[PDB]
RNA sequence: GAAACUGCGAAUGGCUCAUUAAAUCAGUUAUCGUUUAUUUGAUAGUUCCUUUACUACAUGGUAUAACUGUGGUAAUUCUAGAGCUAAUACAUGCUAAUCUCGACCCUUUGGAAGAGAUGUAUUUAUUAGAAAUGUCUUCGGACUCUUUGAUGAUUCAUAAUAACUUUUCGAAUCGCAUGGCCUUGUGCUGGCGAUGGUUCAUUCAAAUUUCUGCCCUAUCAACUUUCGAUGGUAGGAUAGUGGCCUACCAUGGUUUCAACGGGUAACGGGGAAUAAGGGUUCGAUUCCGGAGAGGGAGCCUGAGAAACGGCUACCA
């Protein structure tokens, strides 16, 4: 090609959507955004082939461009917005919070909250750098920079962001024993507590997870995302607990 | 931190006969 | 045309920037506090 | 005076001993108006980046004039400023002249002369009616300003605050480039009535924190004997006003080392005048009796180090035949012991 | 017509590849830009993204540092005297990175007056042969910029063993 | 060291002639990590080598993978034979293979044809170089 | 609200399989080797600095379309002269601040005489980036010292000094609505949004790139190197690494473990058929990637094209 594609098939769009192989030929393709493509959810996709408020695009349209939904306390339009993992979608006019969490399954679930819970989120430090004129930041998986981080959080960590204002209430260190969610592979969606960080220099470090079942897989580093300590998370979770 | 409670559905089946 | 909403906007426009220093300002010390506190 | 081509100009054109240079026959006629031209440029607010270079290569082009050519450049500088009167008269500012134009043209003439003394250092030309006089009437207006101006007009307050720091930065630099080789015979006085004396009474609340212009001031005239006869203006003003920055409690040991390098210079360096023998007893006298307290402050060791050598100096000269001179004397170096061959000399 | 693929190149077995693909535009080539001393010429190029290049045709000054003293100071070019790729560069007089070049000593010698006030001592002090160029009235200096890429002449004066290496070179 | 045309240093590396302090001309070298000990000839040497992972401006990562030096005619390169078996699914058997690899080499490292070397990954040296030796044997 | 200017898109989609045998492609790596419109999140008070002889209650044609009018051609999404007029087009250009200490009073919600400091963008050079186990106290607390982060790894991030630039940016833009202060002035201040703009991160991407894996042919055994083949240094060019190209240097590189050459009704793969298992054949063709728009060659525009329902030459 010769620049950047504007089009996505169904064949070729992401499993976990579950999309209707024969209702059209084209998928919604997601926009640029805070979120990867196949690790993203359209609103389109939420509102119509999860919530099933809307039958199909335009009434997805209208219901955006009412200024109804808010994605982490915004107002957002754009039909294929690419929320993702731990967004906040709130509708005021029917009195709902989701928080988007993927299931045992692996596919985002329909999680409702409160709204104390929905004024937060959750973000893993994907990094950790000096700005200009000596600021630090931290550059989380959602890509929010926050400016003037607490000292103490280094990468692999998860602070916790009050949407309101985009700061940094508290934070939690990557250390065993935390209470920590799969966010890809075949394993994804399980919920459990650190065993062993495994290091390889130059490698992918891979991580040792124990269900509360005492079952025990391992998964590569950049697949982990820490919710909390072992019996105390920092959000609610979907039914199942990430269990299986 | 709990989940929000489960909300009722607000609508039920009405019924209605004729000719 | 010098208009009345011409000047507010400009007038706006120095407020914000004048707010947005002040805010960040703000931020500095109270990083530099939290530091002070760590050490 | 297009502005692309500018900077390629000067150092094509301007350069000394450059193929496309100025004809010496031909030097007269023209440069009259290239000073013109480059003064012009050196007006213009230094707000981005671009702009702060072009300044810089006005001023920065002096070197390649002559010397009485660039007097010629400083006597354009200080021509809108009107000082004749001032020192026409028995140094009196008029009212009607005190006003915040005034000091903008002060703070424009003060600004050049300080990148021109940057640029030319030691041998910047010091002459009286294109600088020192329009430098000496500049203070003077800032601290008119200052005393008689309102808390009302803040901005006027401070733009003669400006020009009285910049005004004593503009002056600790030419005494420090040129003051050995010009002579002050004629302007000692005035400069002294005018910009020392109306400060002499808070000189030492002021300056205990860190050296400021006017105290560097007061110690290039300590370590040049030739200048101490500013030391010596009313029954030692300024040197008791060194002192009494000394005296102070609060006192920090940046400004001390630096005055205790000056009043051991005064001492290591005699005079023959009555003057002198009464400065150096002052001197000497203020100096033994708050040294035991600076030694606690002191932090450094070349600090301490200088003590001693002002404490040996006064071994030599032989002033501690007098008995309170080598009690006091004592008193400090048992609070130093409260270098060690020095100390085992002076024991 | 130029372009920088490696397709058109034989294999490291020396075998004759054939034409993948027609050439493409993200593999491109430009024209050299033989700088040369003169009365100053610059174009700019609009290059991939919305950067831009400057194209030094023609340029007669830049800045030059004195590392030792720690100065920088814009200085006339005089010309180039010797250049390790090409010797018809510096026939020709071509500006390019790493030449050996000629510069007045004006600024640099009146900025040295200045600072140390003699024609402290042991400040003062320096290498010899800088000296010698200094009473010469030119100095040899390497240009460290790229002029058919950032379209300037800055470069830094030769010393110690990098100037004596460069005088036998000489 | 200067057997060339223009003059051969490390880039931004800056010596005072008027300090003088130390007779030694300055250096910097840099550990490429992965537990691979920078040898001393490197530190204490006189040669300079841009695509040096000790004193030049090239970074080892990737691969790492070590063979057996078979070539070592030419300056500053060698070719080193790696050997391995692909097997065959039809016949069940299995049978040797080899591929002939262009490595960079440090001064600071002596090799002949006949040692064992663990080769690190950089960035393209040349047409066909993309190696450069970092452990030899 | 026609027309036109301006902004964006037209580089997506769709079709086909010509050419291509370590090439594409599959799996698996790297960018500490580079560009990146757009999305999302942050991010820019520089007070002052003589001609203030002063536009910021807001600067010009250094200008035109659409439009009026007169015209050329057999003919085309051809256009000439003259006259007008706009900008988020083009080109210019401004308007009493904050922070360190702090003598002295006063002992706090303290006042501040005064010593000090002041954006970005480009280029180069340089620099930084590593027994206080005590005393008092109100029993708390105070007295002296500390002072960058990350990677397995860097000349990394970032900061500092000196200059430099046909050199940038730092809002002369727009919609809705008319709140608050007063010394009552068309005075001061002020709300919700849109569109722009430096840099960083993120996102959609792009380009190279690491290792392993291709049908037949030995009646193809040596091939590559004169006209770059292998490597070294320097320069040029590239968004950038690199013989990608130039100059000079050495004589190198692959190969009976099949190099090189030749054929291929050869795009590759996920897959399809058959088979008890091993195997054999097909795969243009609903999905991923690559190339092309009759055949070669070269380009404007734009973040992104060597584009072809864009342009220029040559051949048919
Ligand atoms: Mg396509
Ligand atoms: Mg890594
Ligand atoms: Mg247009
Ligand atoms: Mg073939
Ligand atoms: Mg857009
Ligand atoms: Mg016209
Ligand atoms: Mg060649
Ligand atoms: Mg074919
Ligand atoms: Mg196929
Ligand atoms: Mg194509
Ligand atoms: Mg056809
Ligand atoms: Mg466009
Ligand atoms: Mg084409
Ligand atoms: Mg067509
Ligand atoms: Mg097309």
């Amino acid at each position: 090609a010769r620049g950047p594609k504007k089009h996505l098939k169904r064949l070729a769009a992401p499993h976990h959507w579950l999309l209707d192989k024969l209702s059209g030929c084209y998928a919604p393709r997601p926009s640029a955004g805070p979120h990867k493509l196949r690790e993203s959810l359209p609103l389109i996709v939420f509102l119509r082939n999860r919530l099933k408020y809307a039958l199909n695009g335009r009434e997805v349209k209208a219901i955006l461009m009412q200024r109804h939904v808010k994605v982490d306390g915004k107002v957002r339009t754009d039909t294929t917005y690419p929320a993702g993992f731990m967004d906040v979608i709130t509708l005021d006019a029917t009195n709902e919070n989701f928080r988007l969490v993927y299931d045992v399954k692996g596919r985002f679930a329909v999680h409702r909250i409160t709204d104390e819970e929905a004024s937060y989120k959750l973000g893993k430090v994907k990094k950790v750098q000096l700005g200009k004129k000596g600021v630090p930041y931290v550059v989380t998986h959602d890509g929010r920079t926050i400016r003037y981080p607490d000292p103490n959080i280094k990468v692999n960590d998860t602070v916790k962001i009050d949407l309101a204002s985009g700061k940094i209430t508290d934070f939690i260190k990557f250390d065993a024993g935390k209470l920590v969610y799969v966010t890809g592979g075949r394993n994804l969606g399980r919920i459990g507590t650190i065993v062993h960080k495994e290091r390889h220099d130059g490698g992918f470090d891979l991580v040792h997870i124990k269900d509360s079942l005492d079952n025990t897989f391992v998964t590569r580093l950049n697949n982990v995302f820490v919710i909390g300590e072992q019996g105390k998370p920092y959000i609610s979770l979907p039914k199942g607990k990430g269990i299986k | 931190p709990r989940a929000a409670k489960k909300r009722r559905p607000a609508a039920k089946g009405k019924n209605l006969s004729f000719k | 045309l010098v208009t009345p909403q011409r000047l507010q906007r400009k007038r706006h426009q120095r407020a914000l920037k004048v707010r947005n220093a002040q805010a960040q300002r703000e931020a500095a010390a109270e990083y530099a506090q939290l530091l002070a506190k760590r050490l | 005076l297009d502005d692309t081509l500018f900077k390629d100009e000067i150092t094509t054109f301007l350069t000394e001993n450059g193929s496309q240079s100025i004809k010496a026959e031909d030097e007269k006629v023209v440069m009259p108006y290239v000073l013109r031209i480059f003064f012009g440029r050196a007006q213009v607010p230094p707000t981005s980046g671009q702009k702060r270079s072009r300044k810089i290569a006005v001023i920065s082009v002096l070197p390649n004039f002559k010397k009485p050519y660039i007097n010629d450049f400083l006597s354009l500088a200080s021509e809108r400023l009107d000082y004749n009167y001032f020192f026409g008269n028995s140094h009196q500012i008029n009212s009607s002249k005190a006003t915040l134009k005034t000091i903008r043209r002060m703070t424009g003439f003060v600004n050049i002369v300080n990148s021109t003394l940057s640029v030319l250092r030691t041998n910047f030309p010091l002459h009286t009616n294109s600088v020192l006089q329009p430098l000496i009437y500049s203070i003077a207006m800032a601290y008119y300003v200052l005393d008689t101006e309102s808390t009302e007009e803040v901005h006027l307050r401070k733009m003669a605050s400006n020009l009285r720091q910049q005004g004593l930065k503009c002056l600790s630099s030419v005494f420090e480039f040129v003051g050995n080789t010009f002579d002050w015979s004629t302007s000692m006085e005035d400069i002294y009535a005018v910009v020392v004396k109306p400060r002499i009474s808070h000189f030492s609340d002021e300056n205990l924190q860190q050296p400021s212009s006017l105290l560097r001031l007061f110690l290039y005239w300590a370590h040049n004997p030739s200048l101490y006869q500013f030391l010596y203006y009313d029954e030692f003003a300024t040197a008791t006003a060194l002192m009494d920055t000394i005296s102070n409690q609060h006192v920090k040991e940046a400004v001390i080392g630096p005055i205790i390098e000056a009043a051991d210079s005064i001492i290591r360096n005699p005079v023959n005048d009555d003057h002198y023998v009464d400065l150096v007893t002052l001197i000497c006298t203020s100096c033994l009796k708050i040294l035991p307290s600076l030694y606690v402050k002191l932090s450094d060791s070349n600090s301490i180090s200088t003590f001693l050598n002002l404490l040996v100096s006064i071994t030599e000269m032989g002033f501690i035949q007098d008995d309170h001179v080598r009690s006091r004397l004592i008193s400090s170096l048992i609070s130093i012991l409260k270098d060690t061959q020095k100390i085992l000399k002076i024991l | 017509g130029i372009s920088r693929d490696s397709r058109h190149k034989r294999s490291a077995t020396g075998a004759k590849r054939a034409q993948f693909r027609k050439k493409r535009k993200f593999e491109l080539g430009r024209q050299p830009a033989n700088t040369k001393i003169g009365a100053k010429r610059i174009h700019s190029v609009r290059t991939r993204g919305g950067n831009k290049k400057y194209r030094a045709l023609r340029i007669e000054t830049g800045n030059f540092s004195w590392a030792s003293e720690g100065i920088s100071k814009k200085t006339r070019i005089a010309g180039v005297v010797y250049h390790p790729s090409n010797n018809e560069l510096v026939r020709t007089n071509t500006l390019t990175k790493a030449a050996i070049v000629q510069i007045d000593a004006t600024p640099f010698r009146q900025w040295f007056e200045a600072h140390y006030g003699q024609t402290r001592a042991a400040s003062a002090k320096i290498e010899s042969s800088v000296e010698s160029q200094f009473s010469a009235g030119r100095l040899y200096a390497c240009i460290s910029s790229r002029p058919g890429q950032s379209g300037r002449c800055d470069g830094y004066i030769l010393e110690g063993e990098e100037l004596a290496f460069y005088l036998r070179r000489l | 060291v200067q057997s060339e045309r223009a003059f051969q240093k490390q880039p931004h590396i800056f010596n005072n002639p008027k300090v003088k302090t130390s007779k030694r001309t300055k250096r910097w070298y840099k550990n490429a990590g992965l537990g691979f000990k920078t040898p001393k000839t490197a530190i204490e040497g006189s040669y300079i080598d841009k695509k040096c992972p000790f004193t030049g401006l090239v970074s080892i990562r990737g691969k790492i993978l070590t063979g057996t030096v078979v070539s070592t005619k030419m300056h500053r390169t060698i070719v080193i034979r790696r050997a391995y078996l692909h097997y065959i699914p039809k016949y069940n058997r299995y049978e040797k293979r080899h591929k002939n690899v262009p490595v960079h080499v440090s001064p600071a490292f002596r090799v002949q044809v006949g040692d064992i070397v663990t080769v690190g990954q950089c960035r393209p040296i040349s047409k066909t170089v993309r190696f450069n030796v970092v452990k030899v044997s």
